C-alpha cells in the first residue's frame, strides 16, 4: 500500500485534521482509515488547508484519539458493498453488519458518491401508485417511480405512516426497497427490524425483498451525513446495475439538513440564516437530484421530512418542499381531529393529480371536495361567533358535509391496530372516487358523521351506520 | 315592541363590538411591528457574533 | 478509633515513579488552560494540575492542549506544570451509590463514608443496539392518575417532562420516585425499580430540601442521587449527566431495572454553552453549540430495554427541560422534544386553575408504549381520553356566548367532574389498584350527577369505602391486571352502592 | 521581591500589566498602584503567561500612563469586618464612605471564599410575617429564606424594599446587612438618614445593621466586586459572630449587568443577548455563598431589575433558579394603580403548602388562586364585547374578582409620605381573616372603590361608611 502516512494534528471534536508528508497529499473526498481499538475510524476528507494538511470529518467517535496519529489514506469517498447480498441486513454507515450476517458485498463495493444523472438521462414519468390510503388515493395519488414527500413535524407518528405504505406497498411491489434510517431511535430501530421480520420482507430463510441501512441519532453528525450516501448508493446499485424497480424509503432527511448545518460550523463556514449552512441548497440538491427515474430502473423514493415545530417558513423546510414531486403534509390538528390519516388535505398538493392525469372523472371528483373542505373552514369563523343563524341551509349542508368528508378520510391503519385496534382498509382507489363521490352528491346523507369515522368505504361506512343506528 | 328592541340592541351592541376590537387591533399592530424588528435584531446578533468569530 | 482510621490513611500514602508527560500552563483563566506540551494526550483525559485541579482536555491542537478544569481557577497559576493522569474520564460505578448523594467524581458530598464501588467505568459509552433490545412489555406506573391513564410510562422509553420552571417541576418527578417505594418495598428484582435523580444547576438549598424529602418520605434507601449544585463548574456540569448516565449503565449491566431522572436537562444545556464559548468553539444557534444536539441525543439513547438475551435490564429515562418563556420553539427544547419518545408537556395556566397535576393532556402524548399500562386501567380508560377530548371541544365551542344545548352540556357535565377526579396533591402518590375505580366511576358517568364541589369527598369516600367492604375486589386488581367479567360487574354494582352515600 | 511591572495596556478598564520577574501572579490577586489620585486597586484576573496579567480595575483608569510601575499586594482585596462594620457605610475596599474615620477591625477577610459544603447546609421554614397582606397572602416568606423581588423598571424597586426593610428588620433583633449594588446616590442619602433617624444605624449607640452601598455613578468593576464585599461582611455576621443575619441585596441585576460589561473587554465572545457567557457560574458563587447553614440562618432578599420589562431575558431566568420565593411585581399592574404592583399570578413560594401555612390558608389562596385565573381569561371577552354580555354566574366571579384585585392594594408606610394615604399593616391573622371573609361574600355587597387602597376587612367595612357619606 502506498505510505500516504499522516499524523493527526488537532482532534476538536468531529472534526480532525490530519498532516500528511509531503508530497503524498490525498485528494478531497478520499477516505482515510486510522487503526484503532476501535476498529478503523474513519476519516472523510473534505478540505485541503494546505501546508500537506487537510481538514476531514471524522465517522466516528473521536474520544481517546492521540495528537499525532498515523493515519493511512485508503483513498477515493468510502466505498460500501452493493449486490444483492446486501439485501436484508442491517448495514451500518461504514458498512459494517449491525446485525452479525457476517461478510457483506456480493463482488462489488461502490463509492458512497456519486454524480447526479444528467439532462440528457432523465426520463419522464407519470405512473399511479395506489397506497389504498384513501386519502391518498383521492386528494394526492401518488406514482410510481415518484420522489414522494412526508412532510410532517414532530412526532405525527411520522414512522407509522410510513409503516403502513411499507405494509402495503413494500409487500406487493416486486422491487426491491431499501428502509433508510437516517438519525432514527434504536427503539424505533429494533421495532422496525423485527416489525419487518414479522411482515416478512426481511425474510430470515429466503431473500429479503429489502435491506436495511440504519443509520441513528447516536451516531457522530459527521457519520449521521453520510449515512444517506450510502444508502443512496445501494439504490442507485439497484436502480442502474440491477435496472431493478426500487422503492426506497428514507427517513427522516431533517435529520440529514440538521447534521449537515452543525458539521457547517464546525468546518469554520460562517453560519447562514436560521444557524443553517450556506450550501444548504447544494447539499439538498445533490441528494435530491441524484434520486431519479432514469432509462434506468425507476427508484420510488418515499422521502419523510420533519418540520420543525410545524413551521414551513423556516428554510430546512421551505427547501426542500420544492424538491419532492409530490408532497403531503401531515399536521397535528388533523391529528388532534383524530383522524389518523394525519394528512392536512388542503395543505396537501401533488403534481400528479390532474384531469388528464388521473383523468376529468378523478379530478372533478376531488376537485369538488377541495373545495367543500376549504368552505368549512372558511365558515369555521362565522360558525364560531355568528353561529348557525344568518349562515345559509344550503351552507350548513355543505358544513355537514364536510363534516362527514372529514371523517370519511378517516379510516384506520393496519399498522395501528397497536395504536388503535381497528384494521385498516386497503380500499381501491377507483372505488374511493365513485364512495366519495356518493357522499357529495348528498346519497349518504343520512348516515351519521361519526358512522364515517374511523372506517372504511362505503360499504363499511353504512355498515358502521348500521352498527351505530343499533 | 321587544323583537324591535333586540335588534335596535344589536345594532347599538355590535357598532360598540367594532369600536373596541378596533382598540385591540391597534394593540396587536404595534406588539405585531415591534416584534417583527426585532425578530430581525435577533438574528442579526446571531450573524455579528458569527462574523466576529 | 479516629486515631487508627487517620493512621489508615497516612499509611496509604506511600511512594511513586516517574511521571510521564508535563506540559506548562501559559494563558488560562475563565476555567480554560492552555498548555504547551502533553504530546501523547488522549483525547478526554482527565490531566492533574501541580494547584491540584483535575481537568479533562476537550481541545488538543498543534499549539496548546486546552484542559478544562474541574476545580478554582485560583489554585492554578502561569507556567504550572500539568501531568496526565493517563484516564479518560471514569467514574467508580457500584452498589453502594444506593443511598448516596453523590457529586459528579462520585464523592460523597452528604459525606456518608466514601462509596463502595464495584467498578469503575467510562463517562462516554455509546448507546446499545437495535440488537441488544426487546420491545417494552414492562410498565412501571407513576402512581399519578393522569400520567398512567394518559401518557402511559414503560421501562426503556425515554418520556420528556417539559414546562414551566420549578412549577413544582421537580415535584412531578419526585412523585414518581415516591410511587416506586410501593415496588421497592415488595420483592423480585426484575420488578423493582432503582432510581437515579440527577440534579444539575440547581441550589444547593433546593437539593438540601429535596434529599431531606427524600428521607422524610424515607424513600432514600434505594436511591442516587447524582448532584451538580449551581456554583459547581461549567465543565463539571457538562459532565454531570454523562457521568450519571454510566451508575445507570451498571444497573443496566446488572440487568437490573432503574429509572433515571435527568432534571434539567436544560441546564446540561447552558453548561455546554458556557464550555463551547470558552473553548472558542464557533457558536451554534442561540450561542449553544451545534453538538448540543448530538450531546443530548447520545447522553439519552443510552436508557433502553435489552434483549432478553442481554438480561433484558431496562434503564428508563426521564428528562426534564426548562420552558423558558413556555415556548417550545427554542433549540434546546425543539432538539430534546425529537429525541424523546413522550412529552409530557406540563401548563402553567392550568396550575394556576387549580389543576394540580398542571399537565395539559392535549399537549401530552407518549408516543409510543400502550402495554406500557395495565390492561385493567388500559380498558376503564379506553374512553376517558376520548370524553376527555370532547370536553375540550365542547368547552371550546362553549366561549364566546353561544347557548350550549343539553347534549353538548351532557359532555360538559361529565367532563368537568373527571377534571375534578384527575387532581391529586403533592407527594401524594396512589396505588393503580385503587385509580381502576375511580376512573370507573367516571368513565361510566356515576359521578356527573354528582356536586362539582363534593367530588373531592366523593373520591376520598369511595376509597374508603372500597377499603372497607371490597377489599377483595382490590385483591384481585393488584393479582390479575386485567379486569375480569366477575370484576367488572363486582365494580359495577359497587361504584352504583357509592353513588348515593 | 516587589512584583513590579509596567502597565502594558489600559483597554477600557481592563487593565494589563506585565510583571517583570518571573515571581507568578495568582488569580484573583489584588495589586496595588499607587497613583497620584491614591492608589488604585486591581484584581487579576486572567493570566495570559510569559507574566503579562489582564487586571479588572476597580475604580477609574483615566491619568494612566502606558508603563506604569506597580507592585503585587497578594490575593483578593481584604474587607475589614467586625462590629465595627455595624454603622458604618464602607467603599469596596472598605474606607468609610460616609467618612466615620478609621474602622477598627480584628479580621480583615477576603472578598472571594468558597460556598460552604452540601453537608453543612441545613433548611427551617419559619413563616416571617411581613405585614404586607399580598405577600402574606400569596407567597409567605420564611426565616433563613431567599426572597425575590422581579421590579420593573424604577417600580419604587427600593419602595417596595424599604417598607421590608422597615418592617421586617426592626423586628429582628439580630445583624442585618444592606448592600445596595449601583443605586442612585440620592436614594441611598435618603436612606442612610433614615436609618439614623430610625435608630437602626444608632451611630451614639450601635447599630443591627451594617451597610455597603454602591452609587450607580460608580465604575462598572467596582459595581462588579461590590456583592463579594457585602457578602464578606454576611458571612463574617453569619460564622465569626454566629448570630443569625439578614441581607438585603439591590439590585442583583447590577451584578450580572456589570459583569457583562467586562466580559467583552476581557476577551470573551458572548452569549445571547449579549449577556456574559460567564453567566451560569458567576451568578452560581454568589448565591451559593448566601445560605443557612449550621453556622448562621441568613434570610436574604435579592431584588432583580427587570431589564426592558423582559422576564425571559437570560439575567432574570437564572434568578429563578436560585430562590425559595419570588414575588414578580410588574409595570402593567403598577399602572393599574394598585400599590404593591406584584402580579398575583406570578408570585410563588415553597413556604406556601397546606403543612406549612395549614390547610385553611391554602385553601383560602386556592380560591383566590382560581378566581383571579378566570377574571385573566375572561379579559378578551370583556374587551371584545360587554361586561353584561357575560355569562351571569361568570359575572359574580368578575365582581368578586375586581373586589379581589381592588382589596389587595394595601397602603404602604413608607410609601405613605408619597401616596399621602397613611400606611397600613395588617397582620398575618388578620389577613387571612379578611380574605377568607371576601371569599364568602360576606362583604361583596359594597362598591369596588371602596376596595381599593385600603388595609383589613374591617377598614373596609368603615370604609364603605365614609364612601357612603
Amino acid at each position: 500500500s502506498t505510505p500516504i502516512t499522516g499524523k493527526v494534528t488537532a482532534v476538536i471534536g468531529a472534526i480532525v485534521d490530519v498532516h500528511f508528508e509531503q508530497s503524498e497529499l490525498p485528494a478531497i473526498l478520499n477516505a482515510l482509515e486510522i487503526k484503532t481499538p476501535q476498529g478503523k475510524l474513519v476519516l472523510e476528507v473534505a478540505q485541503h488547508l494546505g501546508e500537506n494538511t487537510v481538514r476531514t470529518i471524522a465517522m466516528d467517535g473521536t474520544e481517546g484519539l492521540v495528537r499525532g496519529e498515523k493515519v493511512l489514506d485508503t483513498g477515493g469517498p468510502i466505498s460500501v458493498p452493493v449486490g444483492r447480498e446486501t439485501l436484508g441486513r442491517i448495514i451500518n454507515v461504514i458498512g459494517e453488519p449491525i446485525d452479525e450476517r457476517g461478510p457483506i458485498k456480493s463482488k462489488l463495493r461502490k463509492p458512497i458518491h456519486a454524480d447526479p444523472p444528467s439532462f440528457a438521462e432523465q426520463s419522464t414519468s407519470a405512473e399511479i401508485l395506489e397506497t389504498g390510503i384513501k386519502v391518498v388515493d383521492l386528494l394526492a395519488p401518488y406514482a410510481r417511480g415518484g420522489k414522494i414527500g412526508l412532510f410532517g413535524g414532530a412526532g405525527v407518528g411520522k414512522t407509522v405512516f410510513i409503516q403502513e405504505l411499507i405494509n402495503n406497498i413494500a409487500k406487493a411491489h416486486g422491487g426491491f426497497s431499501v428502509f433508510t434510517g437516517v438519525g432514527e431511535r434504536t427503539r424505533e430501530g429494533n421495532d422496525l427490524y423485527r416489525e419487518m421480520k414479522e411482515t416478512g420482507v426481511i425474510n430470515l430463510e429466503g431473500e429479503s425483498k429489502v435491506a436495511l441501512v440504519f443509520g441513528q441519532m447516536n451516531e457522530p453528525p459527521g457519520a449521521r451525513a453520510r449515512v444517506a450516501l450510502t444508502g443512496l448508493t445501494i439504490a442507485e446499485y439497484f436502480r442502474d446495475e440491477e435496472g431493478q424497480d426500487v422503492l426506497l424509503f428514507i427517513d427522516n432527511i431533517f435529520r440529514f439538513t440538521q447534521a449537515g448545518s452543525e458539521v457547517s460550523a464546525l468546518l469554520g463556514r460562517i453560519p447562514s440564516a436560521v444557524g443553517y449552512q450556506p450550501t444548504l441548497a447544494t447539499d439538498m440538491g445533490l441528494l435530491q437530484e441524484r434520486i431519479t427515474t432514469t432509462k434506468k430502473g425507476s427508484v420510488t423514493s418515499v422521502q419523510a421530512v420533519y418540520v420543525p415545530a410545524d413551521d414551513l417558513t423556516d428554510p430546512a423546510p421551505a427547501t426542500t418542499f420544492a424538491h419532492l414531486d409530490a408532497t403531503t403534509v401531515l399536521s397535528r390538528g388533523i391529528s388532534e381531529l383524530g383522524i389518523y390519516p394525519a394528512v392536512d388535505p388542503l395543505d396537501s398538493k401533488s403534481r400528479l393529480l390532474d384531469a388528464a392525469v388521473v383523468g376529468q372523472e378523478h379530478y372533478d371528483v376531488a376537485s369538488k371536495v377541495q373545495e367543500t373542505l376549504q368552505t368549512y373552514k372558511s365558515l369555521q369563523d362565522i360558525i364560531a361567533i355568528l353561529g348557525m343563524d344568518e349562515l345559509s341551509e344550503q351552507d350548513k349542508l355543505t358544513v355537514e358535509r364536510a363534516r362527514k368528508i372529514q371523517r370519511f378520510l378517516s379510516q384506520p391503519f393496519a399498522v395501528a391496530e397497536v395504536f388503535t385496534g381497528i384494521p385498516g382498509k386497503l380500499v381501491r382507489l377507483k372505488d374511493t372516487v365513485a364512495s366519495f363521490k356518493a357522499v357529495l352528491e348528498g346519497k349518504y346523507d343520512n348516515i351519521p358523521e361519526h358512522a364515517f369515522y374511523m372506517v372504511g368505504g362505503i360499504e363499511d361506512v353504512v355498515a358502521k351506520a348500521e352498527k351505530l343506528a343499533a | 315592541q321587544g323583537y324591535a328592541a333586540e335588534i335596535s340592541a344589536r345594532r347599538n351592541a355590535m357598532d360598540n363590538a367594532s369600536k373596541n376590537a378596533g382598540d385591540m387591533i391597534n394593540r396587536y399592530s404595534i406588539l405585531y411591528n415591534r416584534t417583527r424588528q426585532a425578530v430581525i435584531t435577533n438574528e442579526l446578533v446571531d450573524i455579528i457574533t458569527g462574523a466576529s468569530s | 478509633e479516629v486515631s487508627s482510621i487517620l493512621e489508615e490513611r497516612i499509611k496509604g500514602v506511600s511512594d511513586e515513579a516517574n511521571l510521564n508527560e508535563t506540559g506548562r500552563v501559559l494563558a488560562v483563566g475563565d476555567g480554560i488552560a492552555r498548555v504547551f506540551g502533553l504530546n501523547n494526550i488522549q483525547a478526554e483525559e482527565l490531566v492533574e494540575f501541580s494547584s491540584g485541579v483535575k481537568g479533562m482536555a476537550l481541545n488538543l491542537e498543534p499549539g496548546q492542549v486546552g484542559i478544562v478544569l474541574f476545580g478554582s481557577d485560583r489554585l492554578v497559576k502561569e507556567g504550572e506544570l500539568v501531568k496526565r493522569t493517563g484516564n479518560i474520564v471514569d467514574v467508580p460505578v457500584g452498589p453502594g451509590l444506593l443511598g448516596r448523594v453523590v457529586d459528579a467524581l462520585g464523592n460523597p458530598i452528604d459525606g456518608k463514608g466514601p462509596i463502595d464501588a464495584a467498578g469503575r467505568s467510562r463517562a462516554q459509552v455509546k448507546a446499545p443496539g437495535i440488537l441488544p433490545r426487546r420491545s417494552v412489555h414492562e410498565p412501571v406506573q407513576t402512581g399519578l392518575k393522569a400520567v398512567d391513564a394518559l401518557v402511559p410510562i414503560g421501562r426503556g422509553q425515554r418520556e420528556l417532562i417539559i414546562g414551566d420552571r420549578q412549577t413544582g417541576k421537580t415535584a412531578v418527578a419526585l412523585d414518581t420516585i415516591l410511587n416506586q417505594k410501593r415496588w421497592n418495598n415488595g420483592s423480585d428484582e426484575s420488578k423493582k425499580l432503582y432510581c437515579v435523580y440527577v440534579a444539575v444547576g440547581q441550589k444547593r438549598s433546593t437539593v438540601a430540601q429535596l434529599v431531606q424529602t427524600l428521607e422524610q418520605h424515607d424513600a432514600m434507601k434505594y436511591s442516587i442521587i447524582v448532584a451538580a449544585t449551581a456554583s459547581e463548574a461549567a465543565p463539571l456540569q457538562y459532565l454531570a449527566p454523562f457521568t450519571a448516565a454510566s451508575i445507570g449503565e451498571w444497573f443496566r449491566d446488572n440487568g437490573k431495572h432503574a429509572l433515571i431522572v435527568y432534571d434539567d436537562l436544560s441546564k446540561q444545556a447552558v453548561a455546554y454553552r458556557q464550555l463551547s464559548l470558552l473553548l472558542r468553539r464557533p457558536p451554534g444557534r442561540e450561542a449553544y453549540p451545534g453538538d448540543v444536539f448530538y450531546l443530548h441525543s447520545r447522553l439519552l439513547e443510552r436508557a433502553a430495554k435489552l434483549s432478553e438475551k442481554e438480561g433484558s435490564g431496562s434503564l428508563t429515562a426521564l428528562p426534564v427541560i426548562e420552558t423558558q418563556g413556555g415556548d417550545v420553539s427554542a433549540y434546546i427544547p425543539t432538539n430534546v422534544i425529537s429525541i424523546t419518545d413522550g412529552q409530557i408537556f406540563l401548563e402553567a395556566e392550568l396550575f394556576y386553575k387549580g389543576i394540580r397535576p398542571a399537565i395539559n393532556v392535549g399537549l401530552s402524548v407518549s408516543r409510543v408504549g400502550s402495554a406500557a399500562q395495565v390492561k385493567a386501567l388500559k380498558q376503564v380508560a379506553g374512553s376517558l381520553k376520548l370524553f376527555l377530548a370532547q370536553y375540550r371541544e365542547v368547552a371550546a365551542f362553549a366561549q364566546f356566548g353561544s347557548d350550549l344545548d343539553a347534549s353538548t352540556k351532557q359532555t360538559l357535565v361529565r367532563g368537568e367532574r373527571l377534571t375534578q377526579l384527575l387532581k391529586q396533591n403533592q407527594y401524594s402518590p396512589l396505588a393503580t389498584e385503587e385509580q381502576v375505580p375511580l376512573i370507573y366511576a367516571g368513565v361510566n358517568g356515576h359521578l356527573d350527577g354528582i356536586e362539582l364541589s363534593r367530588i373531592g369527598e366523593f373520591e376520598s369516600s369511595f376509597l374508603s369505602y372500597l377499603k372497607s367492604n371490597h377489599n377483595e375486589l382490590l385483591t384481585e386488581i393488584r393479582e390479575k391486571g386485567e379486569l375480569s367479567k366477575e370484576l367488572l360487574a363486582s365494580l359495577k354494582s359497587a361504584t352504583e352502592s357509592f353513588v348515593a352515600t
